[PDB]
C-alpha cells in the first residue's frame, strides 16, 4: 500500500524559511503529479504547488508565488517544498499528496492543485508563523 | 502515389500548442510494442486484431489491440504469423464499451519471407533550419517495414539525443519526417495540433493505414526548425 510521510515542519517567525520533505514508499515518484497542499483549521485543503515528476514541470498557486519552490529527488523518492519569506498567513498543516500514475499519460496541469484528484495523502506537517 | 511537400504555414507550431508536450513525448520514449512471429488470438471489432504478447519483466502476458483503417487489413493479417511493432497507448484504449491491455495502430508485417539474414542500414538525415548537421542510421531485419516503425526509431533517437519533445528545453517549433522511396514521398507532421489538448489516440491513428516501405529503397529526411 501507498504511504507518504512529510517532515521538516516547525515554528518560525515572520520572514523565516523552512524546507518540507515528503518520503514516499509503496510506489515511485515517477510519472505522476506530486503536490503540496495546506489546511488551516476549519478551512478546506488548498493546493500550493505541484510538480510533474516525468518532466519537472511545475504549477504554483498565487499564495506561494515568488516565495516557494517545489522540487523532486528521484534517487531519494522524495519531493520537497522550499518555503521562504514565511508570514502568519502561511500557518497551516502542510500535506504531501501523490497523483495517480496513468499509463503513458499525464493529467492536464489545470487539475493538479485540485484535492479531489488525489487518493494518497500523508499525515501532514505543521507550520506555525509568529507575527 | 506522391505527396506535395508542406506548404508554408501548414506545419504545426509548438508555440501554438499549450497542452502537455509530455503526452506527445511518452509515445516516442523507450516503451513500445515489438513482438516477433506471433498470430492474432482474438478480435473486438471488425477493423482490429488482438495479440497476446509476453512481458519479460513481470512474467505475465499482455494483450495488444491493433487497429487498422479498415476490415481488409484486419482480414489480411488475421490468421497470419506476423511481426508487430508500434507506439502503443492506454488512455483511450478500449477492449469493451490497465497495464495488461494496450492499443495501437498499424505496425504489422508478415513474419515469413520478410526476414533478412543480414540487416540493412537506413540513414536518417536530420536538417535543422535547413542544415544537415546530424545524420544517423537505423538498422532493420525486415525487407518491407512499416513507416510507423521507422518513424518511431527516428523520433526516439531524436527525443534522447536532441531533446525533441522536452516541453522546456526542446529548441524546435516545426517538425516533419519525410519518407522517400524512388521518386515517391510522403511525410508526417511531428508536432501536435494547436490548442490546449492533445489526443494520443487521434494522433497515432495516422499509422492505421499500415503503410509499408522497402528497407533497401527508403530514404528518411527529418526537417526541424527552431523558434
Amino acid at each position: 500500500q501507498v504511504q507518504l510521510v512529510e517532515s521538516g515542519g516547525g515554528s518560525v517567525q515572520d520572514g523565516g524559511s523552512l524546507r518540507l520533505s515528503c518520503a514516499a514508499s509503496g510506489f515511485t515518484i515517477d510519472n505522476r503529479w506530486m503536490t503540496w497542499f495546506r489546511q488551516a483549521p476549519g478551512k478546506e485543503r488548498e493546493g500550493v504547488a505541484s510538480i510533474l515528476t516525468y518532466s519537472g514541470r511545475t504549477v504554483y498557486a498565487d499564495s506561494g508565488k515568488g516565495r516557494f519552490t517545489i522540487s523532486q529527488a528521484n534517487a531519494k523518492n522524495s519531493v520537497y517544498l522550499q518555503m521562504n519569506s514565511l508570514k502568519p498567513e502561511d500557518t497551516a498543516t502542510y500535506y504531501c499528496a501523490a497523483g495517480d500514475a496513468y499509463h503513458k499519460w499525464f493529467m492536464p496541469s489545470s487539475r493538479a492543485l485540485d484535492r479531489k484528484e488525489y487518493n494518497y495523502w500523508g499525515q501532514g506537517t505543521l507550520v506555525t508563523v509568529s507575527s | 502515389e506522391s505527396q506535395p511537400d508542406p506548404k508554408p504555414d501548414e506545419l504545426h507550431k509548438s508555440s501554438k500548442f499549450t497542452g502537455l508536450m509530455e503526452n506527445m513525448k511518452v509515445l516516442y520514449d523507450d516503451n513500445h510494442v515489438s513482438a516477433i512471429n506471433v498470430k492474432s488470438i482474438d478480435q473486438f471489432l471488425y477493423f482490429d486484431l488482438i495479440y497476446s504478447i509476453k512481458d519479460t519483466k513481470l512474467g505475465n502476458y499482455d494483450n495488444v489491440r491493433v487497429e487498422f483503417k479498415n476490415k481488409d487489413l484486419a482480414d489480411k493479417y488475421k490468421d497470419k504469423y506476423v511481426d508487430v511493432f508500434g507506439a502503443n497507448y492506454y488512455y483511450q484504449c478500449y477492449f469493451s464499451k490497465d497495464k495488461r491491455k494496450t492499443c495501437m495502430y498499424g505496425g504489422v508485417t508478415e513474419h515469413n519471407g520478410n526476414q533478412l539474414d543480414k540487416y540493412r542500414s537506413i540513414t536518417v538525415r536530420v536538417f535543422e533550419d535547413g542544415k544537415n548537421l546530424l545524420s544517423f542510421d537505423v538498422q532493420t531485419n525486415k525487407k518491407k517495414v512499416t513507416a510507423q516503425e521507422l518513424d518511431y526509431l527516428t523520433r526516439h533517437y531524436l527525443v534522447k539525443n536532441k531533446k525533441l519533445y522536452e516541453f522546456n528545453n526542446s529548441p524546435y517549433e516545426t517538425g516533419y519526417i519525410k519518407f522517400i522511396e524512388n521518386e515517391n514521398s510522403f511525410w508526417y507532421d511531428m508536432m501536435p495540433a494547436p490548442g490546449d489538448k492533445f489526443d494520443q489516440s487521434k494522433y497515432l491513428m495516422m499509422y492505421n493505414d499500415n503503410k509499408m516501405v522497402d528497407s533497401k529503397d527508403v530514404k528518411i529526411e527529418v526537417y526541424l526548425t527552431t523558434k
